[PDB]
């Protein structure tokens, strides 16, 4: 994705922090927001699928 | 809330009524007799707006005492949902406790409202310049109203009655500054319960 | 290809069939040609005359049209056209051909594209550009996989004055056009009105109120008339108004008080009788079939457009401007589908075939795609047999082509504002909500129709109403004075003028940061 | 499950009534003709939502009655499933019993539904600020739904006739706190079979 | 076997209608405009399970009229194939005689269908506190299947027809309980050869 | 009797798809399974290679045609899955056609 | 036609005086398939050329730029059984979706590399009596097999998946019981089901196979 952004920025002009959490938490807290359901099913596999396409 | 407030509103006419009549279709299947049509119910009633003679009202009167009270007569202008008027009638966002009926006459259209001819007269001849043929609704004619406020606070009946004495000092419908639209009101006011028709 | 039912070209490409007119020339005959236009994707209107529209509504009320693509002059014209007509068809009570339920459905499904504007529409692109003929008049050029085809449309002529005199063209390669062979003495009556009415006598001018009456106005304003001007008509009133409004798809030089204020426009029936009674021009009728009661006072200077005829006042083209808008385009067509009296097609038919061009009177060219680049040098990933390649998309008109960086190294061998401050002024007048998301919204509809629509009606949303000081903006969130509230109001007509200027993707990523859909 | 109940409803409207146009399509086709459409068929009919009346009706009343009902109304709220709004409406779990109608009109759109001017007049010049255009269905309209319990309780009937009486003193619609939608109901109950249509 | 029973339906839609989208793909090109898609063709017409409505009339009805039908709706049912319904759609070890076709419209997308602004209302503010977008199909939208019985008995047509008036009463699809799915069928049956393509 | 070729991939005309199996008296989804399935209007190419023929075998193969037609092709021919149509072009070759 | 002057039509042209015979012809040629000489047959309105199905599934925006007009798109040629395609990026993260999620269905917990005790009779009574309620099926039971061979965790996995009463729907993903059961009848056979498959769990391989054969004979 790198070097294909690289190559399409470079093609199209040539015509012309993220919060550190703990993994331990991290488990902890997805499983209290998906046990009082703010954090679904379909809001996990959605985002995941926003996670497929890049950060 | 657990309470609703019920105002049945009887309006009486102290001087003859003009409201104006809204419907495309009746406008202009009346344009042959009159010029003027008054708002008629399609049962051969006549229907006034109640909400915007309170509310247009209790804006005036608590702007001139001072309170902290928003305009909603100019144009696209946002109530705040922040002042009494607010609460009453309803925000951009939050409705209104107070929902107002329209003003049912008790009678008909064969009774009360007669078809009539105003002129304009020159101030040099002294003679007619324009003729045009409206129709108003006779004095004495009883209209009915009810406000039914959902959750209702200590100030509500004050407030709606204050609004009221102001429509008879001011007029109700059309033109008011001509004579048209001076009227009485007896309120006759109780305090239902939300539930009262569950059996 | 294409079947001619009538006006009624129908263009089956394989994948859809585009059908481009609908018109109104017994009914079992109309319905011959309704059952026959079959299920149709598109109606294409050129133009509103009832002669390339009119049975449109019964294409929606049998349910032959998913979708009707047209110019938003020409459906508003064609809104007024159809509800007159099916009035009319009430006055001599003949069984309606559609109801008023088909004319509301007919805009359920409508559609607008200006001019200049590709819209991609079952593998066909479709293009709309202007014939001067009336004020939405459409040369359609669909271009499919078999062939580039262009309905010329009524061309309108060099006299003209309201919109331009070169009807515009594909910059492209048409292969089959249907052109269409129906075939200044204006000063005269600027002579005779000037003194007729200085003889104390009234002007009569029997004229169309679509695309007629305007030109008969809009020579008696831009030319001086001190006795007075009115219009007796009463579609005629309102499609003066639509002009007014709709002032942005003429002629360049009149982008910018159109009629001046010469015309008065009748609006009763107490004041036509009046008007007929009156001493001191008066503008009516449907080819001197109101205009009843004027036509005794006017007997008691009837000119046609004292018996008089002035054929300056013309509006469908003459053989020299149908001969020039086919010597114009780039290349030479293959066939000209000479449509719509036979002795008008054989007289125009023998000069075109003197100028060595084909005509039918009622060859496989398939626009293939060159690959150009090696595909020896293939992978398996995931049971595709598949390539990454870097290259470019040409698209030559005879075939689209596909090529690398040696290809493109070869080869190489309105009121203006910033980004940042368009960005910025939209943010500002986001926050006090002058532009909303509904506001946003609407700009990119009218966006998406072309740059003129948008610039209409950032135009009608921006006027200041003469009699009633109302600009139809959103009023601003705070507590500004009223000289500030007019400049942010300025300020809002000059950005998004502004940001009409740039490309579709440059305002959409400048609009997809306040409404979150548009 | 062996016996059904049907509440057949007819309503007629006591003053003019607006349900908004919910389709984009007709709602864009229909903008520069009138800027408030009225929910219609594609046979000119009006179609008014009932379910999310009565359902918020018998909310209100029976939460200010002090039993315990789900607050569905709120935002993406899950309706509990142990509640008789859950039972007759329905929860996330379990259909409701009450499958209600929508109200459609016994007339077309030509003869019961009209063009309006709604206005919006300055309070301290008394003028005409902003006009807008609305479609009414007009007062003596008839509409007809009907309501089909699956598995009938005995309290169903009750609760459905207090719900209407409730929409009766409040509103169905839109524009309900200007006296717009106060109808009239005629219940017309039956106790069915389920096994009828058998031959 | 010779004989073979054609069952034309042509549903005329009367109510709004909603059916699913089925396809995840369609669902998640379409779900980027619209909350709620419905079930089209990639022929751009409307396609509505008949099978499964048609199985479930039966059952309901023939369970409440106290014959031996087994109930295939509960999760992970077995068909016991010894009923009258397990004859016509089918059970573990004998299929259905009754092909049922899908319910495919005579028209297509963009002439039925139609995209609609759905809402939700809280109850003690009267404002809209969620918002969604549906899919519908519009109403006189004609939808036509047919209905092949392999080896026909009497009961069948009437079986068939019966459990079309419950659809007619119930709804065919989606969102039944707020209005959704209320449709007429017109019945046009003929009892052909089974040899009648052989020539 | 070939197979039924497509003339497209998977990822033109195989669509996943969500079933469901409904409770009678609650009109809850009891069941649910998702099940992948070809489109309308996807285009299948068979060639059916007829020796040694007789006069009725078109006749034969068009009336099956029809009659899968009518009836279906597949699975879930119940539930309205299989409606298909059959174009047919015949031709008579002699069987030295590929002898050069 | 195709001609290589004939006075009837001709559509092609296989080729200062060149000019005038192409202008001599008889209304005039569509495509004449001839440098500076073609150019100079183009200044007379008349095409030239200069001399597996390709379909280019893309997006459009377009850019004049020189004579010759341009779109930017470094993409992926598919190759297929009669057509050759062009596609963009998203239809190689969506390959590359499937395909991932196609790769960690593989090689999933450890395949091929603190559970109760009951008597060997005690488990042949259970599943005898699971087998005929049509609760412990032969699919189910084949299934058991293909998760124990790859070892007891993930016979654990799949144990504790089928036996999961789901919180949103309360359903276990076990066969329901055949014959007249109440509820409560219900999941205490389910948990006889769970009880019997995790104890057989601990069992050796040979002392499984022996007591699914007479299940299931096609283990
Ligand atoms: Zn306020
Ligand atoms: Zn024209
Ligand atoms: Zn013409
Ligand atoms: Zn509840
Ligand atoms: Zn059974």
């Amino acid at each position: 994705d790198m070097i294909w952004n690289e190559e399409y920025n470079k093609m199209r002009s040539q015509i012309v922090a993220l919060p550190d959490m703990s993994h331990d938490k991290i488990i902890e807290n997805i499983e209290y927001l998906f046990n009082i359901k703010i954090l679904s099913k379909n809001r996990i596999k959605e985002f995941w699928e926003e996670f497929c396409k890049g950060q | 809330a657990k309470t609703m407030k019920k105002i049945y509103v009887t309006m009486k006419t102290l001087s003859p009524l003009y409201t104006g009549e809204v419907r495309r279709e009746d406008k202009e299947a009346a344009q042959k007799r009159v010029n003027f049509p008054v708002r008629k119910t399609a049962t051969n009633k006549v229907l006034i707006p109640f909400k915007g003679a309170l509310r247009s009202a209790l804006e005036i009167m608590l702007k001139a005492k001072g309170e902290n009270v928003c305009d909603t007569g100019e144009s696209r202008a946002r109530p705040c949902g922040r002042c009494v008027t607010c609460s009453l009638f309803g925000s951009m966002g939050r409705a209104g406790r107070a929902s107002v009926d329209f003003l049912i006459s008790n009678d008909t259209k064969e009774q009360i409202v007669r078809e009539s001819t105003h002129l304009r007269i020159e101030r040099q001849t002294k003679s007619a310049s324009d003729t045009f043929k409206g129709e108003e609704v006779i004095e004495g004619a009883t209209f009915t109203a009810t406000i039914t406020i959902s959750n209702p606070q200590e100030k509500d009946l004050s407030l709606i009655q204050s609004a009221l004495k102001f429509i008879e000092e001011n007029g109700i419908g059309g033109w008011l500054n001509k004579g048209y639209g001076r009227v009485s009101f007896e309120v006759k006011s109780e305090d239902v319960a939300t539930d009262r028709f569950l059996k | 290809m294409i079947k001619f039912i009538g006006s009624a070209f129908l263009l089956e490409t394989g994948n859809a069939k585009i059908l481009i007119d609908c018109g109104i020339e017994n009914n079992e005959i109309i319905e011959k040609k309704i059952n026959e236009i079959g299920k149709a994707d598109i109606c294409i209107l050129t133009h509103a005359h009832l002669d390339h529209s009119g049975l449109v509504p019964l294409l929606v009320k049998k349910r032959k049209v998913n979708k009707i693509i047209s110019t938003p002059a020409t459906k508003e014209l064609c809104r007024l056209l159809f509800n007159d007509f099916q009035r009319i068809q009430e006055e001599n009570n003949d069984i309606p051909l559609y109801s008023y339920d088909d004319i509301e459905s007919s805009f359920e499904i409508w559609d607008e594209i200006d001019d200049r504007n590709t819209i991609e529409l079952f593998d066909t692109k479709i293009t709309f550009y202007n014939n001067s003929h009336i004020i939405g008049s459409v040369s359609v050029f669909i271009e499919t996989h078999n062939g580039n085809y262009l309905f010329s449309g009524d061309i309108g002529s060099k006299l003209q004055q309201l919109m331009d005199y070169p009807p515009d063209m594909p910059d492209g390669n048409v292969d089959y056009l249907i052109l269409e062979s129906t075939y200044s003495d204006r000063d005269r009556l600027l002579e005779i009105a000037k003194t007729t009415c200085e003889n104390g006598g009234k002007v009569l001018i029997p004229s169309f109120a679509i695309g007629r009456l305007q030109e008969v106005l809009y020579t008696f304003s831009n030319y001086n008339f001190n006795f007075p001007v009115y219009i007796d008509s009463p579609m005629g009133s309102k499609v003066t108004n639509l002009i007014k409004e709709y002032n942005i798809y003429l002629k360049k030089k009149l982008r910018r008080d159109l009629f001046n204020n010469k015309y008065i426009a009748i609006n009763t029936s107490n004041q036509s009788k009046e008007l007929s009674n009156s001493k001191e021009v008066i503008i009516s009728a449907s080819g001197m079939l109101r205009i009843l009661n004027h036509l005794e006072q006017i007997k008691n200077t009837l000119i046609f457009v004292r018996i008089e005829k002035l054929n300056s006042f013309s509006a469908h083209a003459d053989q020299d401007e149908l001969i020039d808008y086919i010597e114009r385009l780039k290349y030479t067509p293959y066939k000209v589908f000479l449509v719509h009296e036979k002795e008008q097609r054989e007289i125009l038919a023998k000069r075109i075939i003197s100028k060595k061009i084909r005509v039918e009177l009622p060859i496989l060219i398939e626009k293939k795609v060159v690959l150009n680049i090696n595909t020896d040098n293939m992978c398996n990933f995931a049971s595709y047999r598949l390539m990454p390649f870097s290259g470019f998309i040409v698209e030559k008109d005879d075939r689209i082509e596909i090529n690398d960086k040696n290809w493109f190294d070869m080869i190489w061998n309105l009121p203006d504002m910033s980004h940042d401050k368009i960005i910025e002024n939209i943010e500002y007048l986001f926050n006090i909500k002058i532009l909303s998301k509904n506001r946003i919204k609407e700009f990119w509809e009218e966006f998406c129709k072309g740059q003129k629509a948008a610039i209409k009606y950032i135009t009608q949303v921006h006027r200041k109403n003469p009699n009633t000081g109302r600009r139809n903006w959103n009023p601003p969130e705070g507590d500004f004075t009223d000289n500030e509230i007019e400049k942010l109001y300025e300020t809002a007509y000059n950005t998004l003028l502004s940001l009409i200027k740039y490309d579709k993707n440059k305002v959409y990523n400048i609009l997809i940061n306040f409404n979150p859909k548009l």
